[PDB]
């Protein structure tokens, strides 16, 4: 008659994970290198997708921190003395303007949240509250977009989260300055309803729900075959 | 190095009670006696075993219900009863003896069996 | 520790002559309860595994000629053939299986006298 | 029942060449809990008492001389004899000592090349 606490859905499903690692850089090149983009979802990570989805609906609020490391760049005309590096992270909502390139319009829209962050303090933080038209997320949905009952098959809009998005404030004139970003995720006030069976095919694909079959189980020698056996000893005589 | 004796080998009857002894050389604590059965036709073929300081005797299937096995701590001597004797079970009976919980380290001397009806 | 002591000496008689031996044990081998005799005279051919002639003193093992007869009650154990043979060399014990050791008996060769 | 098959004939070698054996156990002879391996290779000189060379298949008993070495890990167990000796006629087991009962092995015979 020992305790439970650790097995309730709080203590279960509010684990930070590290969700995204992604890199950007601070100086001329191919313009998709000077930004990070990400789909916020929880689809890609089987680990805490198989968490997710032992659950039929959930209601959580997103907290999200971001690591940011940046380092120097080989090359010629290295920077001798560099004040300091200013990044700028912005949450979209769904259905707001979304970059298409850096040094963009939407960077400075008026309704995308933004955090301005200098190297050297702590890990910025947000957190988003429950956005969404429906009640729930679903992460099962059996279903088509369309009423004709043709389109994309297993795809609900009503899980939406919005994209997140980080660049360089700064603007460097001598040499390049690489920089990472590491996404970590966690659930808030969850509440979770209709529990389902947990997967046993491995995931094949982060949009659908396609598998391989596979064994219900290990292999065992015979029916009547209890695990080894011991040699005879001191006690067994 | 230690030696090793029986009872000996008699020409027996059959259906007559033939016990064969062994000697010892040792203690009696958590040690082992048992016998093989040595005929070039059947190889060999072990009894049963008798423990020592443990109580416990045992027989195979091959002759459970048939053999019964009898030992003196104090006496320093082992039986092997058999009852309802044939006169194909001749064998060059060997004594066994183990001074470990798992091993073979000391064989016997050797005895005969067979009868004639 | 229970024992018992063979012949002084092996048999050393001509082949063909009927053979009479005893064995002396140190203590009584008789149960009083069931009347039995636990001792058996043993045979171990030089090379191979022994073989007794008869247990219970009384019973002679199945297939065993009949040339060998066990007796002898209480502590004494004798035995007698009525025809020594040259392919018979064994070396011939009287083991008891009575109680814990199941001690083995003394040795006797059958030598050669001819 | 737990039994272990031999070689499937003898050495039938010529004198003074190294011979390897091997023997196939039918189930599991490793207790991983001491890493033990329960089986050794015996040796039976034909009309005297059996003596093994090698317990535990990595402990070479005392007084066995240097040739004989035994290996093998897990259901496999193997031995080597660095030179084969026209006066060690014998037959060869691997037998096992891990669980009832302790089953003997299959036999080997050292034959005449000569």
């Amino acid at each position: 008659y020992h305790s439970r606490t650790e097995s309730s859905i709080e203590n279960f499903l509010c684990r930070a994970a590290c969700v995204y690692i992604a890199t950007y850089a601070s100086a001329g090149g191919t313009p998709t290198e000077r930004y990070a983009s990400w789909r916020i979802n929880t689809r890609q990570m089987v680990q805490l997708r198989r968490k997710f989805e032992l659950f039929t609906y959930l209601r959580f609020d997103m907290e999200i921190t971001f690591v940011i490391t940046s380092t120097q760049d080989p090359g010629t005309q290295l920077a001798q003395d560099m004040p300091v590096l200013t990044h700028q992270i912005m949450y979209i909502p769904p259905g707001g303007p979304v970059p298409n390139s850096a040094t963009d319009f939407a960077w400075q829209s008026s309704t995308n949240p933004s955090i301005f962050w200098t190297e050297g303090c702590a890990p910025a933080r947000m957190s988003v509250p429950f956005i969404s038209i429906g009640n729930a997320y679903s992460n099962f949905y059996d279903g088509w977009s369309h009423f004709t009952q043709e389109g994309v098959y297993g795809f609900n809009s009503l899980n939406n989260m919005g994209h997140i998005y980080v660049r360089h404030v700064n603007e460097q004139s001598l040499g390049v300055s690489t920089s990472t970003l590491r996404v970590y995720f966690k659930p808030k006030h969850v509440r979770a309803w209709v529990p389902r069976p947990p997967r046993l095919s491995p995931y094949v694909k982060s949009s659908n729900v396609n598998f391989k079959p596979t064994a219900v189980t290990t292999e065992r020698k015979d029916i009547n075959d209890v695990g080894t056996l011991r040699p005879v000893g001191y006690t067994n005589h | 190095e230690v030696q090793l004796q029986q009872s000996g080998p008699e020409l027996a009857r059959p259906w007559a009670s033939v016990k064969i002894s062994c000697q010892a050389f040792y203690t009696f604590s958590n040690y082992g006696m048992q016998w093989v059965k040595q005929s070039p036709g059947q190889g060999l073929e072990w009894i049963g075993p008798f423990y020592p300081g443990n109580a416990d005797t045992s027989y195979n299937q091959k002759f459970k219900g048939k053999a019964t096995l009898t030992a003196d701590k104090s006496s320093s001597t082992a039986y092997m009863q058999f009852s309802s004797l044939t006169s194909e079970d001749s064998a060059v009976y060997y004594c066994a003896r183990v001074v470990a919980t798992t091993d073979f380290d000391y064989w016997g001397q050797g005895t005969t069996v067979t009868v004639s009806s | 520790y229970i024992e018992a002591s063979q012949s002084p000496s092996s048999l050393a008689v001509s082949v063909g002559e009927k053979v009479t031996m005893s064995c002396k044990s140190s203590q009584s081998l008789l149960y009083s309860s069931n009347q039995k005799n636990y001792l058996a005279w043993f045979q171990q051919k030089p090379g191979q595994s022994p073989k007794l002639l008869i247990y219970w003193a009384s019973t002679r093992e199945s297939g065993v000629p009949d040339r060998f007869t066990g007796s002898g009650s209480g502590t004494d154990f004798t035995l007698t053939i009525s025809s020594v043979k040259a392919e018979d060399l064994a070396v011939y014990y009287c083991q008891q299986y009575y109680s814990y050791p199941y001690t083995f008996g003394g040795g006797t060769k059958l030598k050669i006298k001819r």
